């Protein structure tokens, strides 16, 4: 699967080992035609992602600050 | 395909990073 | 402004030159005993962390769905 939070950014999320792969990466263009992660993006770990959607009520506050 | 399998082998070099970490405690 | 959201992990709210980027990046303890940003991370705007928590959910749904 593979969402999109923005221009250039793609989340890439699919089975990869033994865990769900979810990465959230600029996306740059093939040279064929797919598209795939380039080098400023971090992955969300199953533990994070609970986490960071709990922070984010704390985040957003933050965000509202500066 | 150029990209897309050069940009996939190194996707454990994070799975094995962030995306395993979390469980190993807490 | 720094919220942990796992292990090693932080987001970190920080106003940078007149813009509030959320950087979701790791943090690393130097040998002095302070929690240094790594590499691997990814500094999301106010508009791309508004799309973030939209999608989360169809990225909720593809992750709860093993």
């Amino acid at each position: 699967a593979m969402f999109q939070i923005g221009k250039m950014r793609y989340v890439s999320v699919r089975d990869f080992k033994g865990k769900v792969l979810i990465d959230i990466r600029e996306y740059w263009m093939d040279p064929e035609g797919e598209m795939k992660p380039g080098r400023k993006g971090i992955s969300l770990n199953p533990e994070q992602w609970s986490q960071l959607k709990e922070q984010i009520s704390d985040i957003d506050d933050a965000v509202r600050k500066l | 395909y150029g990209a897309l399998d050069m940009a996939d082998f190194e996707f454990e070099q994070m799975f094995t990073d962030a995306l395993g970490i979390d469980e190993y405690g807490g």
